[PDB]
Parts: structure tokens; sequence; C-alpha cells
């Protein structure tokens, strides 16, 4: 048969980075797509997983194996062993600020590769329990991407889909 | 481990002064910088505090318009700028942060040397 | 707003005498967020007690902190020559964070 690659790429709304949605993809598969950097397999002709998230424009560099940053370490981590990204400025950027997308700024330990964390627990930095009250040494784990269409080229939102082939 | 504040500052009324507090020795990421001002032989006054990691800022209503507290993780330096300087704003300003090496120590244990900003027409 | 009232204004005692300084608040403050600071003449403050009762690292054993709710007290059992300074009490629980007028330790 053919592959529903058209239902992840051309999807209505992608999920936020921290809650990166994964879709399992029997078919053989042959836009601007700014970065079509591929690491896992050489570009030449059992299952594959499609991970779709929304990250800041410049953060596309962080979605690579052996890369160290907030996105990779905390939000979405890739194992050391293709990636497609397009700019969604006119699609996912509200003038008053599209705070719908969130990223994980505070985490005790780095994320395991392909691990997924949807926790909303207050980062307990100090030795006093935060009991659901944000204050000193008690900071919310997630921050909101300020997404305005008038943002710079870097800060414009870029829809990204990750393909992870599994034989 | 220490916090090193900026050198003494001499500014005219109506300008804006920026005092730099640079963190060294402790993991500045999960820390939080608090700015306190003290005039000669007078009680301490608290401007505001910033979560270094999140960047979220909370200001006392006194300096709401007049100050902006920022930080730069590349230089491990926190900044506090007081705008529309008045003669009465002349005082030493202190920078306080918690030694948050592993666990954040639950207390402002690091205090800077202070910066002396003197505002006068001449 | 939290009001931090310190008593007394000027406290004068001889070395080897117990110093009982008190810090009072308007509305109860979280006991985990009540610090005591020591201010030397022309020096940056150094935190004595954090958490209203836990002593800081590198602080002599003579300094001890107590109190909960609206009342907090700092106790110095063995006053020393270097122990003469002003003592400020700050709360970092509820916004805005406030500082006391400070109590002076004299001879």
């Amino acid at each position: 048969n053919l592959c529903p690659f058209g239902e992840v790429f051309n999807a209505t709304r992608f999920a936020s980075v921290y809650a990166w949605n994964r879709k399992r993809i029997n078919c053989v598969a042959d836009a601007s797509f700014s970065t079509f950097k591929c690491y896992g397999v050489s570009p030449t002709k059992t299952n594959v997983y499609a991970d779709s998230f929304v990250i800041r424009g410049d953060e596309v560099r962080q979605i690579a194996p052996g890369q160290t940053g907030k996105i990779a370490d905390y939000n979405y981590k890739l194992p050391d062993d293709c990636v497609i990204a397009w700019n969604s400025n006119n699609l996912d950027s509200k003038v008053g600020g599209n705070y719908n997308y969130l990223y994980r700024l505070f985490r005790k330990s780095n994320l395991k590769p392909f691990e997924r964390d949807i926790s909303t627990e207050i980062y307990q930095a100090g030795s006093t329990p935060c009991n659901g009250v944000e204050g000193f040494n008690c900071y919310f784990p997630l921050q909101s991407y300020g997404f305005q269409p008038t943002n710079g080229v870097g800060y414009q939102p870029y829809r990204v889909v990750v393909l992870s082939f599994e034989l | 481990m220490q916090l090193v504040q900026s050198g003494p500052e001499v500014k005219k009324p109506g300008t804006s002064v920026k005092v730099s507090c640079k963190a060294s020795g402790f993991t500045f990421s999960i820390s939080a910088v608090q700015w306190v001002r003290q005039a000669r032989g007078q009680r301490l006054e608290w401007i505001g505090w910033i979560v270094v990691g999140s960047g979220n800022t909370n200001y006392a209503q006194k300096f709401q318009e007049r100050v902006t507290i920022t930080r730069d993780m590349s230089t491990s330096t926190a900044y506090m700028e007081l705008s529309s300087l008045r003669f009465e704003d002349t005082a030493v300003y202190y920078c306080a942060a918690p030694y948050c090496g592993g666990d954040c120590s639950d207390g402002f244990d690091i205090w800077g040397q202070g910066t002396m900003v003197t505002v006068s027409s001449a | 707003e939290i009001v931090l009232t310190q008593s007394p204004g000027t406290l004068s005692l001889s070395p080897g005498e117990r110093a009982t300084l008190s810090c009072r608040a308007s509305q109860s403050v979280s006991s985990s967020y009540l610090a005591w600071y020591q201010q030397k003449p022309g020096q940056a403050p150094r935190l004595l007690i954090y958490g209203a009762s836990s002593r800081a690292t590198g602080i002599p054993d003579r300094f001890s902190g107590s109190g909960s709710g609206t009342d907090f007290t700092l106790t110095i059992s063995r006053l020393e020559p270097e122990d003469f300074a002003v003592y400020y009490c700050q709360q970092y629980g509820n916004s805005p964070w406030t500082f006391g007028q400070g109590t002076k330790v004299e001879i």
C-alpha cells in the first residue's frame, strides 16, 4: 500500500515540544523543508516512528544526535545512533502572542533518548517543599514560547517532524 | 564562590544606571538574584528578584516603572538598571543569590560587595 | 503587605551576655522563609539563620534562631567582640519581600 505520511506532515495542529507526539508507521515511501538534515540513515534508496513537535526556529540545531541544549537535554532527546522542519510563521503565531506552545525549562536530570515527560510538577530547587506554590526556590517547570508573527527569523515557529526507522 | 558587583557609578539625575552582578563559583542556572539597596546608616530596601533559569521577574511596586532586572547565562552575570535617577536614589545596591550548587541551599547565602551610585547635577 | 517590627532599637550589652533579639510580622510568614542577617559597618551582609531555625554554613554556634507564625527570635548566647553589629530580619515567603529596621548591638 501507500503510507499516511500526509496525515502527520499536513496535520492541522502539531503538539508542543515537551509532549512530542509519536506515530508508528506496511508501505514503502519514496514544501521548502528548510533543514532536511539526515543522520540515522544514509540518503539512498520493519517500522518507523514519526515524532511531531513545535520548537523555536533556531532550535532546529538542537534536534540532532549528541547535541547539548535545553531542548535536547530536557524536552526531546535523540539517541547517539531524517529530520524535516518548516517555518509556520503565518500558521502558529498569533499577533497578541501564541502562548499555546510550551517547553521544559527545569528538570532534575537529563532526558533519556526518546523519553517523554508531560509532568507539570513545580521544580523543587531548595530544601523546602514547594507544595504547589510558586515562589523562592519553587519555579514552574514549563515556559511559554512567545510566538508573534512579527518576531525575528530565528524566533519564528518551525514545525518539525522526526522520522526514526526501526528494523 | 562569590558574587562580584560592578564598580562605583557617578550619574546625573534623569539618566539610567546599570549595576552588573557577576556570579562565579556556583551553578548560576537554578539560582535567583535579589537586589537590595541601602543608604548610608539606613535600613535595607528590596528592589526585586529574578529566577535565573526561568527569567521571570517580580518587582516591588516602588521600582516597577524605574527598574529592569535581567541576567545573562553566557556571562553568568545578573543586571539591575535604575532609570529616571533621582538625587535620593544615591545609595549602595546589594546583590544576593543562593548557593544553588546541587540543591539550592534555601537561603540567600551569597551577597555582593555592593555598588555605590552617586547622583548629582554636577 | 508584611510589616517587620524589630525590638529593641538599640541593644547594648557587655561580652559574655545573652542577646535576645525579636522580629515580629503583621500577617504570619512561612517559617521556611524567615532569615536573619548580620550587617557589619561598611560590609556586605552575611546570612546567619535561614528557615527561621537552620543555621548557615560557616556561622558560629552561638547564633541560634527560633520562632514561627508571626513571632521570631534570634538568640546569641556568648556575645563576642566581633559580634557587635546591626542585625536585620528579612522574610522571603510572601511578596513583596521585606526587611526590618534592624536592631543595633552596642557595648
